[PDB]
Formats: C-alpha cells, sequence, structure tokens
RNA sequence: UAAUACGUAGGGUCCGAGCGUUGUCCGGAAUUACUGGGCGUAAAGAGCUCGUAGGUGGUUUGUCGCGUUGUUCGUGAAAACUCA
RNA sequence: CGCAGAUAUCAGGAGGAACACCGGUGGCGAAGGCGGGUCUCUGGGCAGUAACUGACGCUGAGGAGCGAAAGCGUGGGGAGCGAACAGGAUUAGAUACCCUGGUAGUCCACGCCGUAAACGGUGGGUACUAGGUGUGGGUUUCCUUCCUUGGGAUCCGUGCCGUAGCUAACGCAUUAAGUACCCCGCCUGGGGAGUACGGCCGCAAGGCUAAAACUCAAAGGAAUUGACGGGGGCCCGCACAAGCGGCGGAGC
C-alpha cells in the first residue's frame, strides 16, 4: 500500500513512499550479479550525449532471465521476491526441480510458494510464459517478445502490461500501453498476467535529496539560458524566446518518428491523445 | 381471465429444456408477453421468464432476427 | 411493550364500551382481580370472572348499559401511571364529578372507593377517574 | 369641505378631594400548556439504525417494609391571612 | 457535416455505459435504494413442531455506524448524455427556452463531504376497536372430480373505499391522526436568519450548534363564490370562410 509520511521536517512533508513489506530478503543471490556504474550520460568520446544523467548512488548489476526458453517443461518454486533498484519492477528468484536459480520479473498478485513453467505446455496461470500459439485471445499479458528468441523487450512497465487481441496467420495484434495496436510474430513469447508493483507511480520524491539518490541531475531552465547557449536565452526579464519552443538543439516540437522503419509496416495505427 | 395453466400438481414443471414450452409463450417476435394476456401465476411467469432468459443465453431462443 | 397492564385493562373497558361490546378477554392477575371486586361492588361492570386459558389464567368482564341503550360508563382516565404517580392525604382524596364518581384508592386496607377511604381517615394512591 | 374620532361650545358619562399620563409587575396569556398544547400540510418527528448512561418493565408463588400512606404525643418564633 | 464522395446501406473490428418486453400501484431493504444472466461468501423476513432459557423486555441524551444526487483528492476509464463555453435563431432586448457542437461530470478503485419536498410533509413498540374489494407467502382441512382463484380456516407483507371517532377542514379511518400506555427529537407571530459572532467537523466548497438589536399589527392553513387562465368537454353571433361594395388618395 500506500503510506504517507509525518511532516517531521519541512523537506519531507510530502514524501510518501510505498511500503516493501513483501520483500522476504536483505541480500541478492551473489552467483547472479555483474558489475554496472554510473555512466555519466557519456558514450565513448566522452562528450555528455544526454544531460541531467550522471552521479547519484551506485548500484549492482544482476542478470535476469529475459530469455525464459532456455528451460522447459521444468517446473520452478518461487523462492524470494526480493527488490532491485536497477530496474523498476520487483525480480523473484526461482528455485527450480534441476537445480538452477534464475532472477524473473514479478507478476501481479504473485507471491512466495507458487509454482512456475515454462514451455508451450504451460497452464494460463499468473506467470508461466508460452509462446503465443498456446495463450487464448483477449488474455492480459507482459515481458512480451518482439521475434522467436530474441529477449523479452517490450511492456516492463511497472503497471501496466499488454493486451492481445487477435490472431491472424502468423502474426497477433496487441493492444499496448502507449494506446498503441502492434502486429507482431506469432512465434514469440510472453508470460500471462500483469507485472507487480502497480503502486509505484504513486511514489512522491518531495526531496530532491532523493532524486539525486536516483541518479538525474538537475535541468537547467530554457528561457533563463543565456541566449548564446539555447534559443530562448536571453531577454532582460522573462521574454518567452520570442519563437515557439524548440529543443536546445533547434528542432522544436511536431513528428519525431523515422517512418518507413522495418517496423514501419508492421505498425497498424498511431498512439492518439486527448481522444 | 383464464387459468394459471402450469400451476397445477399434474401440470408439468418449470425448466428450459422445454423448448417448445418457451417458443408457446414467446410470441414470434421473441418477446415476453404480458400475464395480462397469458393469465397464469405472477409467480409462475417468474420462473418462466428466469426458464426462457437462460435459453437465450444458451442460444435457444432467436435474438430478435 | 405492555408497560403498563392497568392502562391498557382500562382502555379495553372504555373501548368495548364504545364499540358495544360485551365481552372482554384480558390476562388474569392479582390487581385485576381486584380492581374488578371494586368496580363490581360499585355496579359499573354487571360481573366479571377467572377462567383458564392455554396459557395463563385469564378474565372476562360482562358490562351493563343503561335502559335506554345508555352507556355504563362514560369517561375513563388513569391518574398515576409509570413516571408520574399520583398520592393523596387523608384530607385531600381526589373529588370526581363532585362525588358522583369512584375514584379507586389504594390504602392499607387495599383497593377501597373514594367514600370508603374518606369515611375510614384512610388514604393512599388514586387508580382510575371512573364515570 | 358638509367629522358623534381635530379644536370650540353646550349637553351628557365615570370618578371625586382627588382625577388623568407615564413606568415597573401579575392576569386574562391554556401566549412556555404539571393541573393544562401541539408536531401533514399553519412551528415543529432528526434522514434512518445498533446501542452506553439514564427512564421504563410480560406471571405468579416468598420476607425484610428503606418508595407509601396509617395513626399517638413530640417541632413549626414573633409578626402577617382566614374564623369568632 | 458533404462533391476530398455525405446519408443510406453491407462485411469486419474496436471499445465504454445500460439491460425493453417479464415488469404491476409487485420483492426486499431499518433507510438511502436496489432489478440482462452464471458462480462464489453472506445478511434479513415468514409458516408448522411448539424442544429448550426463562423478566434477558422496551426506547434512548451524548457517542458512534449507515446514509440519493451534486462536489473534492489520487490514479485508470471516458460510447452516449451533458453544466460551463462558442457560434445560428426568436425577441425592442435573451448572458434562456430551440439548433449545431461540445470540456468538467457521468463509469472504475480507495478515500473523502453528510446535506434533499431524506414525504406517508405523520419517531419507534405493545395492547383493543364494524366491514368491503385485491397481491404475494406458507400452511393446513374437505365437496373431493380429489383435476380445481371448487370450499373452509390460519398467520405475514402489500393497494383502495369506506362506518364509529377524531380532526380547522380537506381527510385518517385496525398498515389510525381513535381510544391508552413507555421513551426520544422539536416549537412557541413574520422579517431579520438557519444568518452575523463563537465552538466542533471538513482540504475545500460548506456543514453542525445557534443569537441579539430594529421594523411590521400581520404572515400563514383547509375551505365558499366570484373573476380570469396563451387549462379541458358541450354551445352561439357577417366571428370566421365563400361573395358585392366599400372608407383610409383628392375636393367637398
Ligand atoms: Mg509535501
Ligand atoms: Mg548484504
Ligand atoms: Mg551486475
Ligand atoms: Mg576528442
Ligand atoms: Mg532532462
Ligand atoms: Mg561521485
Ligand atoms: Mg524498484
Ligand atoms: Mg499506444
Ligand atoms: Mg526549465
Ligand atoms: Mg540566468
Ligand atoms: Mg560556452
Ligand atoms: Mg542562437
Ligand atoms: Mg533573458
Ligand atoms: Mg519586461
Ligand atoms: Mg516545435
Ligand atoms: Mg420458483
Ligand atoms: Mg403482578
Ligand atoms: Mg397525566
Ligand atoms: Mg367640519
Ligand atoms: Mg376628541
Ligand atoms: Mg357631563
Ligand atoms: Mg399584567
Ligand atoms: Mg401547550
Ligand atoms: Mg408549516
Ligand atoms: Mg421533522
Ligand atoms: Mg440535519
Ligand atoms: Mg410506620
Ligand atoms: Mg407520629
Ligand atoms: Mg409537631
Ligand atoms: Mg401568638
Ligand atoms: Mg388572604
Ligand atoms: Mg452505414
Ligand atoms: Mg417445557
Ligand atoms: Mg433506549
Ligand atoms: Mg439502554
Ligand atoms: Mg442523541
Ligand atoms: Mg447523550
Ligand atoms: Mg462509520
Ligand atoms: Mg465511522
Ligand atoms: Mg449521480
Ligand atoms: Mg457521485
Ligand atoms: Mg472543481
Ligand atoms: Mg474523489
Ligand atoms: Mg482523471
Ligand atoms: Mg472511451
Ligand atoms: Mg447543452
Ligand atoms: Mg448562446
Ligand atoms: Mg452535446
Ligand atoms: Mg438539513
Ligand atoms: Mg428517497
Ligand atoms: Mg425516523
Ligand atoms: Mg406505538
Ligand atoms: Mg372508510
Ligand atoms: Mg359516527
Ligand atoms: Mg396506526
Ligand atoms: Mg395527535
Ligand atoms: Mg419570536
Ligand atoms: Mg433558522
Ligand atoms: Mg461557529
Ligand atoms: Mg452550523
Ligand atoms: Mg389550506
Ligand atoms: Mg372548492
Ligand atoms: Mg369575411
Ligand atoms: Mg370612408
Ligand atoms: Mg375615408
Ligand atoms: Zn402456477
Amino acid at each position: 500500500g500506500i503510506r504517507k509520511y509525518k511532516p517531521t521536517t519541512p523537506g519531507r512533508r510530502g514524501a510518501s513512499v510505498s511500503d516493501f513489506a513483501e520483500i522476504t530478503r536483505s541480500t541478492p543471490e551473489k552467483s547472479l550479479v555483474r558489475p554496472l556504474h554510473g555512466k555519466g550520460g557519456r558514450n565513448a568520446h566522452g562528450r555528455i550525449t544526454t544531460r541531467h544523467k550522471g552521479g547519484g548512488h551506485k548500484r549492482a548489476y544482476r542478470v535476469i532471465d529475459f530469455r525464459r526458453h532456455d528451460k522447459d517443461g521444468v517446473n520452478a518454486k518461487v523462492a524470494h521476491i526480493e527488490y532491485d533498484p536497477n530496474r523498476t519492477a520487483n525480480i523473484a528468484l526461482l528455485h527450480y526441480l534441476d537445480g538452477e536459480k534464475r532472477y524473473i520479473i514479478a507478476p501481479q498478485g504473485l507471491k512466495q510458494g507458487d509454482v512456475i513453467e515454462s514451455g508451450a505446455n504451460a497452464d494460463i496461470k499468473p506467470g508461466n510464459n508460452l509462446p503465443l500459439r498456446n495463450i487464448p485471445a483477449g488474455t492480459v499479458i507482459h515481458a512480451v517478445e518482439l521475434r522467436p528468441g530474441g529477449g523479452a523487450k517490450l511492456a516492463r512497465s511497472a503497471g501496466v502490461s499488454i493486451q492481445l487481441l487477435g490472431k491472424e496467420g502468423t502474426y497477433a495484434a496487441l493492444r499496448m500501453p502507449s494506446g498503441e495496436i502492434r502486429r507482431v510474430d506469432v512465434r514469440c513469447r510472453a508470460t500471462v498476467g500483469e507485472v507487480g508493483n502497480a503502486e509505484q507511480s504513486n511514489i512522491n520524491w518531495g526531496k530532491a535529496g532523493r532524486m539525486r539518490w536516483k541518479g538525474k541531475r538537475p535541468t537547467v531552465r530554457g528561457v533563463v539560458m543565456n541566449p548564446v547557449d539555447h534559443p530562448h536565452g536571453g531577454g532582460e526579464g522573462k521574454t518567452s524566446g520570442g519563437r515557439h519552443p524548440v529543443s536546445p538543439w533547434g528542432k522544436p516540437e511536431g513528428r519525431t518518428r523515422k517512418p518507413n522503419k522495418p517496423s514501419d509496416k508492421l505498425i497498424v495505427r498511431r498512439r492518439r491523445t486527448g481522444k | 381471465t383464464r387459468k394459471c395453466v402450469f400451476c397445477s400438481k399434474k401440470g408439468q414443471t418449470i425448466d428450459y429444456k422445454d423448448t417448445a414450452l418457451l417458443r408457446t409463450y414467446i410470441s414470434e417476435r421473441g418477446k415476453i408477453r404480458a400475464r395480462r394476456v397469458t393469465g397464469n401465476c405472477v409467480q409462475h411467469q417468474r420462473d418462466i421468464a428466469v426458464a426462457v432468459k437462460n435459453a437465450r443465453e444458451v442460444a435457444l431462443l432467436p435474438f430478435g432476427s | 411493550t405492555m408497560t403498563d397492564p392497568i392502562a391498557d385493562f382500562l382502555t379495553r373497558l372504555r373501548n368495548a364500551n364504545s364499540a358495544y361490546h360485551d365481552e372482554v378477554t384480558l390476562p388474569h392477575s392479582k390487581l385485576k382481580a381486584n380492581i374488578a371486586e371494586i368496580l363490581k361492588r360499585e355496579g359499573y361492570i354487571s360481573d366479571y370472572r377467572t377462567e383458564d386459558a392455554r396459557v395463563g389464567k385469564s378474565l372476562v368482564v360482562q358490562l351493563k348499559y343503561g335502559p335506554s341503550r345508555e352507556r355504563s360508563i362514560a369517561g375513563l382516565r388513569r391518574v398515576s401511571k409509570p413516571g408520574l404517580r399520583v398520592y393523596a392525604k387523608s384530607t385531600n382524596l381526589p373529588r370526581v364529578l363532585g362525588g358522583l364518581g369512584v375514584a379507586i384508592i389504594s390504602t392499607s386496607s387495599g383497593l377501597l372507593t373514594d367514600r370508603q377511604a374518606a369515611r375510614q381517615g384512610v388514604g393512599g394512591e388514586v387508580l382510575a377517574y371512573v364515570w
């Protein structure tokens, strides 16, 4: 749920968080951790590519099985549903009857002690992965893939996941959280059930310190920049920039997608706003 | 006003299996007619509606074709 | 809740007189029996009786009416009721119809009429003004 | 514009060595309804429930009588009211 | 809104709200109110056996829970409808009635707010008091076909009319305003004003408790007859219609 904090000090009056009362562990499975580090928003050159990002609290990366096909026909137990900061959602560790422990995303309403099976024969209960040949139309799924074994790439959205629509030939149409419908091949794999932490968006940062914690640096407003460094820069006082807003590099709002994409044909329609 | 035809103990029971029975009380249009014309139980009519409408959901009576 | 048997009995009597009844049936009680004593000896109720019923003993009241259909009892109002209870001293005994009525007084001897109490010098609680 | 209601006259009424105005208070005021109110619309039943305290009790079998009246002497100042 | 191919009309797809007929002066719920079905958990009311407890009863200041719609927060949803808002129109004037559209809201989840002509304008519970006409619920019992709103009786809820009574009257009339009993809210002429100040609640809109001054000598209720009605039924007139000829033009 949500616990609103009590306004002891001024910088802590609006800070409301979600209670992680469900976790069971306090130190991640160490056989499945790799080194990571705040990249600082810099490419091979070292020149900053994306602003606002860099610094913050160091984090430890863990490899988690979005490839969930390497094991089929072998069940696993939901060992412990632990928390990784690196990702929005929650990762739950599974014990396989084989003897592997692999990390995966924790779907909504999943609790320790349930059973997990991964294959074309699995049941339809939430938390099971299986190519879309074997999944009824209309169900709600997540952690979807974009081709037969390229690794799930879409709908990791903590709190939202895709909706299957209809199978024709070798493609399936998906209603998906951006409000868009995508034709995609049906040989991919997916899992049934909404993702967990549906209340994550309820967090109120409330304190610049924690924003820094999560890592992003401050944003320097437009009309305050100097005119040399940015189109709206300048103006003794507050002046709109005398022109329609524009990105710091001279391109204003409006369409940006490069159509003609290999997936341009695969897309059905385009997202709607204010409809 | 005519009699409660169902409501003898000799009369047939109430259910949705009797497609002919439900047709006999649903008009050709496929709507439920009035007690004021049918002359049966108000209670019996409750049962008739439940059975006929169960049949409709099980696809036994036309939906205003 | 039958929270005043005396009031209910008197209401039944007056209602039966209004509706022109002949017999009124009520659950039997010691207070009902002695009050019937009082009224019958005064001549307002033709005669009472106590019988046996399915559960508890009851009573039936036999009234009279004036020779020209006249009602026997004209008005019936309780005086001392649960909550509001009224007593009287030996001298301030209540007067009803200037003596033409009968007020039921609870005195040491029991329940006696207003004249009996006045002659005996005893007093108590006035039950009902019967006219 | 033609007053038994203004003022003047007469005449009359009540009262009277006092007669009016004013002001305080009771009454009719049952117009704060104990005696002795009402709640549909005239002013009023709260929006409806459970239920603490308080208020109240469906029967008879049993004593103490503290609620009660029962009487006897035993207090209730004078002064004021009522009788002679 | 259409000649960029509208409407219509047919195939397919999407998606949200709501379930005609059954369906009524009917069920239930204490009250708001509640009905397309299926399942899941579950409340309340009634009939016969009357087995058992045995004065445990009633109702309730404060308190606390429930409580239509509108409104507010958070995040989803958002077909239709639709405050506000634009235009078209009538009008002297229309910031409306009407038309085109159309954002809040309307729906979901959790919190809120607690007011309605929240009406049966009637607090709850018990006892008694002539009937007539129906519904639904459950029981029995007999003409007995034992088919059968055939007949009898019973108790619960539910519509209308009616005696006596009551009532200001209209009206109520056993599901009372009747005749009583027990408890609780409330009122004392109309404005002022259910508002100002205050206390409490609410994040708010505001809600709850609840004043005085000054002014008026009436305001209100049911009912009687008029009058009138861009309220209804039945009637008549160069009233209308069909015809001629006319004045409003000029002089007189
Ligand atoms: Mg804050
Ligand atoms: Mg550790
Ligand atoms: Mg790592
Ligand atoms: Mg370089
Ligand atoms: Mg940025
Ligand atoms: Mg550093
Ligand atoms: Mg996280
Ligand atoms: Mg989209
Ligand atoms: Mg900025
Ligand atoms: Mg600057
Ligand atoms: Mg520079
Ligand atoms: Mg420049
Ligand atoms: Mg500047
Ligand atoms: Mg300037
Ligand atoms: Mg732009
Ligand atoms: Mg049935
Ligand atoms: Mg007794
Ligand atoms: Mg009294
Ligand atoms: Mg003069
Ligand atoms: Mg004078
Ligand atoms: Mg004189
Ligand atoms: Mg006076
Ligand atoms: Mg009074
Ligand atoms: Mg009133
Ligand atoms: Mg009221
Ligand atoms: Mg209120
Ligand atoms: Mg003594
Ligand atoms: Mg003594
Ligand atoms: Mg003495
Ligand atoms: Mg002396
Ligand atoms: Mg004196
Ligand atoms: Mg069409
Ligand atoms: Mg026994
Ligand atoms: Mg109580
Ligand atoms: Mg109590
Ligand atoms: Mg109270
Ligand atoms: Mg209280
Ligand atoms: Mg509550
Ligand atoms: Mg509460
Ligand atoms: Mg609404
Ligand atoms: Mg609402
Ligand atoms: Mg608003
Ligand atoms: Mg809200
Ligand atoms: Mg929203
Ligand atoms: Mg929508
Ligand atoms: Mg509109
Ligand atoms: Mg307009
Ligand atoms: Mg509209
Ligand atoms: Mg109110
Ligand atoms: Mg209502
Ligand atoms: Mg009430
Ligand atoms: Mg009562
Ligand atoms: Mg009647
Ligand atoms: Mg009469
Ligand atoms: Mg009644
Ligand atoms: Mg009354
Ligand atoms: Mg006053
Ligand atoms: Mg007020
Ligand atoms: Mg206040
Ligand atoms: Mg208030
Ligand atoms: Mg009136
Ligand atoms: Mg009239
Ligand atoms: Mg003409
Ligand atoms: Mg002429
Ligand atoms: Mg002329
Ligand atoms: Zn029947």
